[PDB]
């Protein structure tokens, strides 16, 4: 979330909290494993990298 | 009106200062002791200066004086 | 000692001129230890 | 000749309108056209209207991409406060921070610990404000004694924000040009 | 051609040497009044503030005064490292980094030698030196009487300098008491400098405990004995709870009337938290709240607020307990105790003074003057005596001091200076020439005579004996183990170093290229 | 203590100022400011309990020992509603009289117009049960702190200690929270 428009997430519960934080991990890491799946060794972008 | 007079107007019209309206109560109402009592009240105007003349205060007595002259310059040092 | 008053010598106990001595004390002691400082000062130089 | 641009140099959209039966409508709805035009412009740039409570990594972002903005030049001012709450101004340049969000939503309001920001920061120099635009300091301002100290208040930051650029001078907004109602109620009676 | 530009001076080869040695003499003609014990003290004035300066240390002369030579700079980063390292001896080093140019000005010019063979002369010179410098050392510390006596010596010798020559004896016993106090932890934040006006300078008195310039709380008591001592880096502040996005949405207010109750309640268990354990007194290192510092008034707690960094490990090391911020376990984390907390009052400041400590590991020096000058200077002259004190703490050997320290490193160099051939032999002729120089400078600043002294131990040294100094109160030679003059072993290594590759920089030049200033 | 030796000795030392011939009377008055103050460890008496309160009028002559705690700030006098009190009982608020809120900012929603009628209800609430726990204690003089950050009092808070007859002042310096407790005996206050 660098040059993504800014969300304005709005919660209500304390044990959410705990969920919305890892919602950013799990969203990250679920584009880091698609890619691992098809063994590309050389990873290339325009944008940068997290 | 400024904070200064209205103490004098409670103070001579026998009313009391009334900075909100409400009691020791959780209700919010007005109490007619509050209300000052006079005899007369007229707007009088004299060379663009509008004064409103509040006499006969039954609680206590009040006066203004009321100069008269030139220009304003002249009256700061009868108002001295 | 000497009194304003009358512009003379007199005793300065009959006439209630009293001072504490720690007064003096430190007068004559830190005189001193000003002078020890000035004298051991031999340069003027500028800096920032 | 001033008299001839008060008409549509001093009057907004809303005050332009008192002069549609005085002036000629061509006249009129030629200037409105041109100021709703700059109306717009400022509600596509309300990108902010609250603090952003950052954190480190994210300054690196926050603070300085923002103030490339579109990089049309399209700068974006970035006032950051190192806040430290033991002390007694850091807390009321806080309020100012989030009364100013909901007035400039253009700017950015950003905030973060001291402590978090600079490794081993004096604690006396704080609270501290910076100013970022395109990348660059603007103004890397110390305690508030500069802006009247503990007695600081709303007045006295706006007028800041007018000096670094950030504000204009004119603008409707600033509560040195805003007039209260009442008092312009007593200039027409008056006039 | 002109490819430098306009505005920027370029010198070669007679006008960038003879450049750095003028500047090398105007560097060391000033710092060379501040040797020895009979040294005047240099005063700077400042361009800007009107702030004056009384110091004797060669650092912090170089450090105000600006100098654009670029020769002059070498001087002064070399003086701020020997300030960094050992804090004493900085003199020493423009003294002898001065004088050894002087030498090689000479020898360039007189005997015309190249500067690569003067550099040789200077490597087989110093390392004579270095050799006679290490055999001439004696070990230390097997005994602890031995020990305590050295450290009382090296005291009286660094502070014979300053401003504390004449009372140096009896702040020679402040200045070994407290380091053998740190039980050996090498490190001088744990020493604060309170500066208090008023008094003489012999009114500074060894402190028992430790003291600091602080203050209690508005309703707390004046005495509390055996007062439980606790340090918290925590925030009995308005502490909010961290997850900063935390706001408060609220539909009607009387749940926030709750609400605010629930505040008030947050730090109210908070506060009961540190009842748990029962203390008595309450150190904090930021600012107090009102409503925390009620709370400590009907529980019988002492209340210190807005402490330094610094005071946390000074006050916590007294102490002998830990820093605690959580309290949940009361298991851990035992505190110490302390007898007398009274406060007394020195001037017009009162301070927390402490008394009967379990450990005295971090220590206070009260200091009386007349003068700020005089009390900037104290600091400045017993930080040079605790800095190289606490360092022969970790380096155990000593070297007699007395200018005998000089003369006998240059012995082995006169020794070695016959079986080397070329005319590099001159050149450690030179450099002996440049370790008597210094014995020469401490008889001038006493205003006996120089040559005749010099003459005397010489002579006196190379018959056999090796424990024969100079004597400036009576002028004349003597016992340096009678006086008991004795300095540490890493200070002059460190001095005779540093001057010999303070020459090796300047001496390896030939032209010079300024640059124009922003 | 012996004010045949202190008395003249205070006189005789001052000797130079204006009131050197005014010290027929402030010369005792100097002594019998550090004679309440008494130990036999000669200690190093602190003149922060010795307030010098400078007010511009009058003349020197005038100067006198006040025999109880002296406040420089005058009265805020916007209700105005006691003049004279006689056996008060002296409080220090160290807290601030506002309606309800944390230090911090916050946002307070309305979706409902029936919800104003409970919110203006309960703010003064807030205000009035503060003045039935003040009239409780029958606590009839209140000492509130500057509080810049917060406000200390507004016109609905005024008008409830109005009624009850209670006087407040506001500005009030931090370091003399000292001076005011151990003079008054006066316990601070920062809890209902
Ligand atoms: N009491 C003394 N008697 C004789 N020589 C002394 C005495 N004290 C110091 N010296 C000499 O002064 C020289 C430099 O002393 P130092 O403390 O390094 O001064 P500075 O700190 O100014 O460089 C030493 O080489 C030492 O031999
Ligand atoms: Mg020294
Ligand atoms: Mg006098």
């Amino acid at each position: 979330k660098a040059e993504k428009d800014n969300a304005e997430v709005r919660v209500e519960h304390v044990e959410d909290y705990q969920a919305i934080v890892d919602a950013e991990w799990q969203l990250i890491f679920e584009k880091l494993r698609q890619v691992e799946e098809t063994g590309a060794n050389i990873v290339l972008s325009k944008l940068p990298i997290g | 009106c400024k904070k200064e007079d209205l103490r004098r107007i409670a103070r001579a019209t026998g009313a009391t200062l009334v900075s909100s309206m409400s009691n020791l109560e959780g209700e919010e109402t007005f109490e007619s002791s509050y209300l000052g009592l006079c005899d007369e009240v007229v707007q009088a105007k004299f060379s663009d200066d509008e004064c409103i003349l509040i006499k006969g205060t039954s609680k206590h007595s009040s006066s203004s004086i009321i100069l008269r002259g030139a220009n304003d310059y002249s009256l700061d040092e009868m108002e001295r | 000692g000497i009194s304003v008053r009358r512009s003379g010598t007199t005793n300065t106990y009959e006439e209630h001129i009293l001072q504490p001595v720690l007064v003096s004390t430190s007068a004559i002691t830190l005189a001193s230890e000003c002078v020890k400082s000035i004298l051991r000062i031999d340069d003027i130089a500028f800096s920032r | 000749a001033k008299q001839h641009e008060n008409r549509l140099e001093d009057k907004d959209l809303s005050d332009l309108e008192e002069l549609e039966d005085d002036e000629d409508e061509d006249f009129l709805e030629a200037y409105k056209i041109k100021r709703l035009n700059e109306i717009r412009k400022l509600q596509e740039r309300s990108k902010f209207g609250e603090v952003f409570h950052i954190n480190k990594p994210e300054y690196n972002k926050e603070v300085t991409l923002a103030s490339q903005g579109k990089k049309d030049d399209g700068g974006v001012y970035v006032f950051v406060h190192l806040s430290l709450q033991s002390k007694l101004q850091s807390r009321i340049l806080s309020h100012l921070f989030q009364s100013a969000a909901c007035k400039f939503r253009e700017i950015k309001f950003v905030e973060i610990p001291a402590n978090r920001a600079i490794e081993n920061y004096p604690e006396s120099n704080c609270p501290t404000l910076i100013v970022y635009y395109r990348g660059e300091v603007i103004k890397n301002m110390i305690t508030l004694l500069e802006l009247g100290g503990n007695n600081s208040k709303m007045e006295d930051f706006e007028d800041f924000m007018v000096k670094v650029g950030a504000v204009a001078e004119g603008d409707n907004r600033l509560i040195m040009n805003r007039d209260d109602e009442e008092s312009r109620e007593e200039r027409k009676l008056h006039y | 051609v002109q490819i430098f530009g306009d505005q920027v001076t370029e010198e070669r080869a007679e006008n960038a040497r003879l450049s750095a040695f003028v500047g090398a003499i105007a560097v060391g003609d000033l710092v060379k009044s501040t040797l020895g014990p009979k040294g005047m003290d240099k005063l700077l004035q400042s361009a800007s503030s009107n702030t004056c300066m009384v110091t004797n240390d060669g650092a912090t002369i170089l450090k105000s005064i600006p100098l654009d030579n670029p020769a002059a700079k070498v001087l002064v980063n070399i003086s701020k490292v020997q300030d960094d390292e050992v804090g004493d001896g900085t003199t020493s080093v423009t003294v002898l980094s001065a004088e050894l140019l002087r030498e090689a000005e000479k020898l360039i010019d007189q005997s015309k030698i190249h500067p690569q063979t003067i550099i040789e002369g200077y490597r087989l010179a110093s390392a004579a030196a270095l050799d006679a410098l290490t055999k001439a050392a004696v070990d230390n510390s097997h005994d602890k009487t031995m020990f305590r006596e050295d450290l009382i010596h090296i005291a009286k010798t660094t502070l014979s300098s300053k401003i504390l020559s004449q009372d140096k004896d009896h702040f020679a016993e402040l200045a070994t008491n407290a380091i053998l106090r740190l039980k050996g932890s090498t490190n001088l934040e744990h020493i604060q400098i309170i500066k208090i006006l008023g008094g003489k300078l012999s009114d500074s008195f060894l402190d028992e405990g430790f003291i600091l310039a602080k203050k209690f709380g508005n309703n707390q008591p004046k005495r509390i004995e055996n007062a439980k001592i606790l340090i918290a880096n925590t925030t009995l502040d308005t502490d909010k709870v961290k997850i900063f996005g935390t706001k408060f949405k609220v539909d009607s207010t009387a749940k926030l009337a709750q609400l605010e109750k629930a505040e008030r309640e947050k730090m109210k268990n908070k506060i009961a938290k540190i009842s748990k354990f029962g203390i008595n007194t309450f150190i904090n290192r930021q600012l107090i709240y009102d409503y925390p510092e009620q709370l400590f008034t009907d529980l019988g707690i002492n209340s210190i607020e807005h402490a330094d960094f610094e005071g946390v490990e000074r006050l916590a090391l007294v102490t002998g307990g830990e820093v605690v911020s959580t309290f949940d376990e009361p298991s851990k984390c035992k505190l110490g105790e302390c007898d007398v907390i009274e406060e007394i009052m020195l001037g017009e400041q009162p301070f927390l003074k402490f008394s009967g400590c379990k450990a005295g590991e971090a220590c206070t020096i009260v200091l009386r003057g007349a003068t700020d000058q005089t009390l900037d200077e104290a600091e400045r002259s017993l930080h040079d005596a605790l800095s190289v004190l606490s360092q022969t703490t970790k380096e155990t050997r000593t070297v007699l001091g007395g200018g005998c320290a000089e003369m006998v490193m240059s012995k082995a160099v006169d020794t070695e200076a016959q079986n080397i051939d070329g005319k590099k032999s001159l050149a450690v002729e030179a450099f002996a020439r440049a370790l008597r120089q210094l014995p020469t400078i401490l008889a001038d600043n006493a205003g006996f005579d120089s040559s005749e002294l010099v003459s005397k131990l010489r002579s006196s040294i190379y018959n056999g004996i090796s424990t024969s100094g100079l004597d400036l109160n009576n002028g004349t030679i003597a016992d340096m183990r009678q006086l008991g003059i004795v300095e540490s072993y890493k200070l002059k290594r460190a001095v005779v170093s540093s001057a010999s590759e303070a020459a090796e920089v300047l001496l390896r030049v030939d032209n010079i290229i300024r640059a124009r200033p922003r | 203590s012996d004010r045949e030796q202190l008395v003249r000795a205070a006189s005789t030392s001052l000797s130079s100022k204006i009131v050197s011939q005014y010290s027929s009377f402030l010369a005792p008055l100097a002594v019998d400011s550090v004679l309440k103050i008494s130990d036999e460890n000669s200690k190093n008496v602190d003149l922060n309990d010795i307030r010098l309160v400078k007010k511009v009028g009058g003349t020197i002559d005038d100067t006198e020992m006040i025999d109880g705690v002296v406040l420089t700030q005058t009265a805020i006098k916007s209700a105005g509603g006691p003049t004279r009190k006689e056996k008060a009982k002296i409080g220090l608020i160290q807290f601030q009289i506002s309606p309800p809120k944390p230090d911090t900012e916050n946002n307070i929603i309305v979706n409902d117009y029936r919800q104003m009628d409970k919110i203006l209800k309960e703010e003064r609430a807030y205000l009035l049960n503060i003045c039935k726990k003040i009239k409780k204690a029958k606590c009839n003089v209140l000492l509130i702190q500057k509080s810049i950050l917060r406000d200390a009092v507004n016109d609905l808070a005024l008008h409830f200690l109005s009624k009850l007859n209670i006087m407040v002042v506001k500005d009030i310096e931090r370091e003399e929270i000292e001076f005011l407790s151990k003079g008054l005996g006066c316990k601070p206050i920062a809890d209902i």
